[PDB]
DNA sequence: CGAACCTGGTCTTGACTCCATTGCCGGATTTGTATTAGACTGGCAGGGTTGCCCCGAAGCGGGCG
DNA sequence: CGCCCGCTTCGGGGCAACCCTGCGTCTAATACAAATCCGGCAATGGAGTCAAGACCAGGTTCG
């Protein structure tokens, strides 16, 4: 079947989401939040940019300047040398 | 009902399923035989892959696709049509086909007996005629209405036959008047008179013709009329002329329909209790075989009334779909399909189905219709059970496609083929080779490959330590090895046992778990010292590992199946740890005794001191590495670590020289001093020459006096001193020392006189073809006798080709006497010997046809060698069937009775000469009696083990009979309790209360079956258990006295002349190529025979003994007739294995009287159930059943059990399967091979809540520690 | 050597949240013989009159509408058949020659 | 399956 | 201890800029159905092997004369 | 004393189960309809996105 699931790359993907967590919870509450509900790994649909928003109070603008800092910051061989390997 | 399938099956229940279920289950009418859209690839709607019924093909996502996520669950896309719900849901719904016109199940047509045809009560060859519309049946008839209006009726058809006799006789007249016109015009001119009168004579036969015409419309008309008097249900209306005749008239009388419909209707229009009621009245009347077909009909009748069933679910109304997933149509990567067979099945009948609807709703002409309702009849049945009345439904290549009633998985046919499983994971095999330097609980292993079955643990190990940042980099450098991989790999492979098959797995020790140690190579290095058990040589036999993984697991793998904790062969409790070929000819050269050998004890004074005595082993060893003292001289040390033997101990020590520091002198060799290190502390000297049965008794002490975990490491020192020593013994073969017995020839030419002067007798004609082969045959054979003597005696006792065989290392006298001396006699491809006989030695090399001759018995060996093993694993999958419910389950069950073992009977002239075969009946056993002696003391009390002193206490005491508990006593209902089981052969302790202890007997009396070379062999053993009536068969007696015998014409006349007497027992028809029993001598007429004796010889049916001698002795008949071929074969096995087979044929009575209790007569039920229904109804009124004791063999005993989830893995899969669903057969899961197939845990082992639940808890006085 | 399938789905694999759920309504449809299927549909979403229930025959919303129950003609008739083949008169010839043919044959 |  | 200036950002406005994304409309292709008028009118699976079980003959001995 | 008449045994037949002595194309399309699709814009309206600034409000610089 190679519509089965390879038994490794489910453990694997497991991990991949306890670091993810790990990792973006390295930084502040409003940057954690912003990139989850952007990027829907915690109800699984993207919340767009208004809306993240309106559950913030601030304008596009505001998140999309957050979201931008925080991806800045994300990017780091400090912050990537533990992600790097689950890709 | 629990379908959701979690932990919890209390009962899994059958039952025939009806149509109010069936589209019950069923998520949605499939109505379109449209498998998938050719082109965009997705399921067709109403389609045998239709989304909207069977489920999503897409993780929670609708056809089209307005919805595609977890947040929209449960709900149905109100456009497309499909629950958004996990893609697995194709793998459990299920869909149902509207059938237009009902069916017939296959399985209660086709079977045979067929159970429409018994509910009906009709022939199956006149219901195939019913069903599939070749012959109409009268369903219905209003029979007050025939009987009130008969009068009228019967007075229009006498009307009617009038009007047949006008239109006779106004042909009568017509044919007359026409012919008296052709004799007026005859006579009225002159001619031929014989033209006249063939003008006559033609004129009458056509008024013949109108008489013929006459007839037949009468005998038309009366066939009608009586058909339709004697019309009633269930009436075959053949050839449907006669019905076509007939409806028109009378049609408002009855109805008669045709096919699966009039079924139902008769069905429908049945009454299950005034038809039990019937044949309860014809069984308690009737004799004949009607009682017997009624019996048979009572069955299902019976069957359908008990139960709330209805027969009225076997008319299938509507066929259910198989869910999509259990018959898929994937595609191989290239765009080529792989449907699943049971496709185009259910294609055939959804078209079949369609096409008859619409057929139907156009108004169709009857022929045609009834046409198709046949062609869905017969797709139904293709679908269910191919090709089971007809020619199976074929595809390319003419296979016949693969129904559903092939898709069961076990399903044994009629006969029972082996099963072959599931293809576990974390496996893997190899070949191996031998491992001299392990130790007994080793394992070589292939580092190579212990690196792929460990590979997630040593991925956790070293993401563990900071060698890899994640698993998937672990997991990548295990595919590249980087180097320190293999560091990790010893660290957890430390202390994790791994398990070691070898197919064929034929008895327990199979599998055993080793600790696994890494090896270079890609071999599985296997200790030598469980070769044994695993038949395994190494001319590149291949080994597989398995790999425990539960904690739970580790602990079965790590104290159960450990190899050095099994010593002892659970068959015989003989030990296969034990030494052989190398290392056993190593020992016997080490301990023998070599006299005149070097620096011997030779004692001399006035001259020299002795010269003889060692001052201890450290200064013998010494000598011995100088040149002085050979290893096998005759010595005298003086010993100071090695308890003496038991005599010297007694004379100079006297209490118990506790050998430790002590001091005394033995005259023996170096050899048996280094020998006895090997052996414990505590065990006594043995000085003796260490031939194989001494090896096998020594073990044998060890492993019943001392711990396991001596018994081993005494095996592993004894098999590195044999090996090493082996290889100083110079045991080679060159031909130099296959020496030939050098008086040969003589005595061949003695015997070539005698054989000759035979053949000229033959030449004579004084003797016939037979006799003189048979002489030839005699001669021959004196003359191997006399060359093996020659042969043996001209042999030195240190040549090798004789000390491996003299040793018992291997290899018996014959095949030296092959080697060197003559081959003798070879037999023909037939079995006969040959005359000739072949007279070379493969030392001297044959001739071409010497050789030729050589190869019939070689090949024939061969292939007998094959079917034999096929044979054996026959008898023992029927063994494991019949008794892999017998597990002890009770400590006790503290009964009183037990059967009675000889134990070394009275010899004549005074002694008690030892029973030879006591080792198997005797040992092992726990007495149910008191061991008296001299009527005085009590020697051994209830309830011992019988090992070997209280044995020899017996033999001392002078007592041969010692009741004592067997399975065959044991009362406990739920199989065996444990003390009537006496000793666990393989522990040597008394048997733990889960020992599958039905399985272990299975196994250990169909293992050593590949070795019986062979009524006299394995058949025999075969017909025993399933005690068929031997062809040998030898009439027993009924009751003493002399017999009445006659050999009257071409074979015997016997006769019983009782002693009350009685009815004098008549014998006549009996064979010539019978004869009478030597026995006391031969029988001869006027002989005093006992109440049970075997008349003639041959094998006397086991039937026969139990009706005439109770259970009793059917039992010491069994047991014995057994131990016979397996002693004949040499080879041992205790008899409680085979008395725990007997005790499952033993099971049940017959119910001759029914009495007024529940019970059919001629059937077959418990014991312990009869007798509760018996302690049941001795209150509410005495019927008491009388029931019999049945001896019915293994097949019919497993086919027979309780648990039809077991029952139907046995054999005819289908037929138990199909009656357990009539009875409505609920199945409790008590047994093994349920338990084993829904995955829940076994009831045996560690399964039994005794050890399944136990808590476990730090005691107190730790807890407070820490 | 290797030969993989596939079955034609994908396989998604997010968490089963039993909490988050897009709420539904439930719908109870009637078929012809006296059944009630019910119908878990999205809440903005026009619960369709007529439905293909899971008993296998039509489906009918339990609340009354008839839109129109049918609309539709039957496909051709073998009336049909024979009328755009014939003409009426010719069609009453062969009739009233059938009626004087079983007249004159029972009757006289 | 039954559960009890 | 204070005035002057830099600098973290923290948002917020306005200001635009591009992509999807319905929705229509118009033709392509795809898929289903109806129609063909000299006469034509019952095929080949298939067969062999095996083993087990049901019904009829036939002693045949009692019930009978 | 001879004789019938179902009871009982074995044979034969008969059949269910199994396996290999098993394992080619068929006129031709036309005509019409309805459905389904794809192809290009007009609607967008939303979703992203720059630049500037205004909040400041907390460091650092010279007085
Ligand atoms: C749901 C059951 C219905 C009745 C059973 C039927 C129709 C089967 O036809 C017979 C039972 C059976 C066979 C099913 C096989 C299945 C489900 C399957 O696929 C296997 C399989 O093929 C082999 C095994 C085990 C390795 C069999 C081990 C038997 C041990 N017996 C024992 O321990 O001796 C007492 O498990 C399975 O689930
Ligand atoms: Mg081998
Ligand atoms: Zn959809
Ligand atoms: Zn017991």
């Amino acid at each position: 079947d190679s519509e089965a699931v390879v038994a490794v790359d489910a453990v694997s993907f497991t991990l991949l989401q306890d670091q993810l967590q790990s990792v973006l919870d390295t930084l502040s509450e409003r940057e954690a939040g912003v990139v989850r509900l952007r990027f829907g790994l915690t109800d699984g649909q993207p919340r767009t940019l208004d809306e993240i928003g309106q559950v913030y109070g601030v304008t596009r603008e505001r998140i999309r300047q957050i979201e931008s800092k925080t991806m800045s910051k994300l990017r780091h061989p400090s912050r990537s040398q533990v992600l790097r390997d689950y890709l | 009902g629990a379908m959701l399938d979690v932990n919890f099956f209390d009962e899994l229940r059958i039952g025939l399923a009806t149509a109010e279920d069936i589209r019950q289950w069923s998520y949605g009418e499939v109505k379109k035989p449209e498998t998938i859209n050719y082109r965009t690839l997705k399921p067709e709607k109403d389609g045998l892959f239709c989304e909207k019924i069977f489920g999503p093909t897409r993780d929670w996502e609708c056809y089209c696709g307005k919805y595609k996520r977890v947040r929209f669950k449960g709900i149905i896309c109100e456009r497309c049509g499909v629950e958004v719900t996990r893609a697995k849901v194709r793998r459990e719904r299920m869909g149902h086909i509207e059938l237009a016109a009902p069916v017939t199940h296959i399985w209660y047509f086709k079977g045979v007996p067929s159970r429409l045809g018994y509910l009906l009560d009709l022939a199956p060859k006149d219901l195939e005629k019913i069903i599939y519309f070749a012959a109409y049946v009268i369903t219905s008839v209003d029979e007050e209405m025939r009987h009130n209006e008969l009068s009228t009726l019967e007075a229009e058809m006498a009307v009617e036959r009038k009007a047949v006799e006008d239109q006779r006789d106004g042909e009568l007249e017509a044919r007359a008047q026409k012919l008296e016109a052709d004799l007026a015009e005859l006579e009225a001119e002159g001619a031929k008179a014989d033209a006249r009168r063939k003008v006559r004579d033609g004129g009458e036969r056509e008024m013949r013709q109108i008489r013929d015409r006459a007839q037949r419309e009468l005998d038309r008309l009366e066939d009608i009329w009586s058909t339709f008097t004697k019309l009633a249900p269930k009436q075959l209306i053949v050839d449907e002329n006669l019905y076509r005749e007939l409806v028109d008239r009378y049609g408002e009388y009855f109805t008669g329909a045709m096919g699966a419909e009039s079924i139902q209707k008769l069905i429908e229009n049945f009454d299950i209790d005034a038809e039990a009621e019937s044949l309860r009245d014809v069984i308690r009347n009737g004799k004949g075989q009607k009682k017997l077909r009624a019996l048979k009909r009572l069955k299902v009748v019976a069957a359908f009334q008990q139960s709330g069933n209805s027969p009225m679910g076997m008319v299938l109304d509507a066929v259910p779909v198989i869910p999509p997933e259990l018959r898929p149509m994937v595609q191989l990567d290239g765009g080529r399909f792989a449907t699943s067979d049971l496709n185009d099945l259910y294609r055939r009948v959804i078209n079949r189905n369609n096409r008859l609807k619409r057929l139907i709703d156009l108004g169709a002409p009857e022929i045609i219709v009834n046409n198709e309702k046949r062609m869905l009849q017969e797709s139904v049945d293709a679908l269910f059970d191919n090709g089971r009345r007809g020619r199976p439904v074929t595809g390319p290549g003419n296979r016949p496609l693969k129904s559903l009633s092939d898709l069961l998985k076990g399903k044994q046919g009629r006969f029972r083929q082996n099963l072959l499983g599931k293809r576990v994971d974390y496996s893997g095999r190899s070949v191996i080779v031998v491992g001299p330097q392990l130790k007994l609980h080793q394992c070589g292993l292939p580092k190579l490959m212990a690196l792929e079955l460990f590979k997630p643990f040593v991925m956790k190990r070293l993401v563990d330590l900071n060698h890899a940042q994640n698993i998937k980099s672990a997991k990548r450098m295990v595919e590249r090895q980087r180097p320190q991989v293999w560091d990790v790999l010893e660290e957890v492979i430390a202390e994790h046992p791994v398990l070691l098959n070898r197919a064929p797995t034929l008895h327990r020790l199979g599998i055993q778990a080793f600790e696994p140690m890494l090896v270079e190579g890609k071999a599985i290095q296997l200790h030598p010292l469980v070769c044994e058990a695993f038949n395994a040589d190494f001319d590149g036999d291949q080994m597989a590992v398995h790999l425990p993984l539960s904690a739970e697991a580790q602990a079965e793998a790590r104290i159960l199946m450990l190899s050095s904790n099994n010593i002892l062969s659970p068959a015989s409790g003989r030990p296969l740890a034990m030494p052989r070929l190398d290392m056993v000819t190593g020992l016997y050269y080490l301990t023998t005794e070599v006299p005149g050998d070097t620096g011997e004890y030779q004692p001399a004074s006035g001259d020299h001191p002795e010269t003889g005595v060692y001052s201890s082993p450290a200064e013998a060893i010494m000598a011995a590495d100088r040149g002085v003292l050979s290893v096998r001289a005759k010595i005298k040390v003086r010993l100071t670590q090695l308890r003496p033997p038991v005599e010297i101990e007694a004379e100079l020590f006297g209490h118990s020289g506790w050998q430790p520091g002590d001091a005394w002198m033995a005259e023996t060799t170096l050899g048996r001093v280094m020998f006895n290190e090997l052996l414990p502390l505590g065990y006594p000297f043995v000085n003796k020459q260490m031939h194989k049965k001494v090896q096998a008794a020594i073990i044998n002490d060890l492993a019943e006096r001392y711990p396991m975990i001596v018994v081993a490491q005494t095996v592993d020192k004894l098999k590195d001193a044999g090996f090493y020593w082996a290889t100083r013994s110079g045991v080679t073969v060159s031909m130099a020392d296959v020496l030939v017995p050098p008086r040969k020839k003589e005595i061949l030419d003695h015997y070539e006189e005698r054989a000759d002067k035979v053949e000229k007798q033959f030449q004579r004609g004084a003797l016939n073809h037979d006799e003189r082969n048979e002489a030839l045959v005699e001669i021959w054979k004196e003359a191997t006798d006399e060359v093996g003597q020659a042969l043996r005696e001209h042999y030195p006792d240190d040549n090798p080709i004789i000390t491996i065989v003299d040793s018992g290392a291997t290899g018996n006298f014959t095949q030296t006497r092959t080697l060197a001396g003559m081959k003798g006699l070879v037999t023909n491809p037939k079995g006969e010997f040959i005359p000739r006989p072949v007279k070379s030695s493969f030392r001297e090399g044959l001739t071409v046809l010497e050789y030729f001759i050589n190869t019939h018995g070689a090949r024939k060996g061969l292939a007998d060698t094959a079917l034999r093993t096929a044979d054996s694993g026959y008898l023992t999958r029927r063994l494991v069937d019949v008794s892999q419910d017998v597990i002890v389950r009770e400590h006790d069950c503290q009964t009183e009775r037990g059967i009675v073992v000889e134990l070394a009977e009275r010899a004549p002239d005074g002694t008690l000469i030892r029973d030879p075969y006591i080792e198997t009946s005797a040992y092992a056993r726990t007495l149910g009696t008191d061991a008296v002696d001299e009527a005085g003391n009590v020697i051994v009390e209830r309830g011992q083990d019988l090992g070997d002193p209280e044995i020899d206490a017996l033999l001392a005491a002078g007592i041969t009979q010692v009741k004592v508990r067997s399975v065959l006593t044991c009362a406990t209902s739920t199989g065996v309790c444990a003390t009537c089981y006496g000793r666990s052969m393989a522990t040597g302790k008394l048997v733990d209360i889960g020992e599958a202890v039905g399985i272990v007997a299975a196994q250990s009396i169909g293992e050593p079956g590949t070795q019986l070379t062979m009524t006299g062999g394995l058949p025999r053993v075969q017909e025993l258990f399933e005690a068929r009536v031997p062809r040998g068969k030898a009439p027993i007696a009924d009751v003493t006295g002399r017999v009445r015998l006659e050999d009257g014409e071409r074979f015997y006349k016997i006769t019983i002349v009782p002693d009350d007497g009685g009815e004098e027992v008549v014998y006549d028809k009996i064979s010539k190529r019978q004869r009478l029993r030597v026995f006391k001598r031969v029988l001869s007429d006027g002989d005093h025979v006992e109440v049970g004796q075997q008349l003639m010889e041959g094998s006397a049916d086991p039937h026969e003994v139990l009706r005439v001698q109770g259970p009793r002795e059917v039992q010491i008949h069994l047991v014995r007739e057994v131990q016979e071929v397996y002693r004949a074969q040499g080879v041992s096995i205790h008899d409680k294995h085979i008395e725990v087979i007997v005790r499952q044929m033993l099971r049940r009575v017959t119910i001759i009287d029914s009495g007024s209790t529940e019970f059919l007569p001629g059937s077959l039920i418990d014991r312990a159930e009869f007798e509760a229904e018996n302690r049941r109804v001795v209150a509410e009124g005495g019927e008491p059943a009388a029931g019999r004791p049945v001896l019915m063999g293994i097949t019919k005993a497993s086919l027979a059990t309780d648990s039809w989830l077991s029952a139907a893995s046995f054999q005819e899969t289908t037929r138990v399967l199909t009656d357990a669903a009539i009875n409505c057969r609920s199945d409790k899961l008590n047994g093994l091979k349920e338990n084993v197939i829904i995955g829940k845990l076994i009831p045996a082992g560690t399964g039994i809540n005794r050890y399944r639940n136990i808590a476990v808890q730090p005691t107190e006085e730790a807890r407070a520690a820490a | 050597r290797v030969l993989r399938g596939s079955r034609l789905g994908a396989v998604s694999y997010e968490t089963d949240r039993n909490h988050d759920l897009a709420p539904r309504q439930i719908a109870r449809y009637r078929t012809d013989n006296g059944e009630e299927f019910e119908v878990p549909f999205a809440d903005d979403a026009e619960i369709p009159g007529t439905w293909l229930c899971r008993n296998g025959m039509e489906g009918t919303l339990i609340e009354g509408d008839l839109p129109e129950p049918k609309k539709v003609k039957p496909p051709r008739t073998h009336w049909d058949m024979l009328l755009e083949r014939r003409s009426i008169e010719e069609l009453e010839e062969l009739l009233k020659e059938r009626l004087e043919l079983i007249r004159s044959r029972r009757r006289g | 399956v039954l559960s009890s």
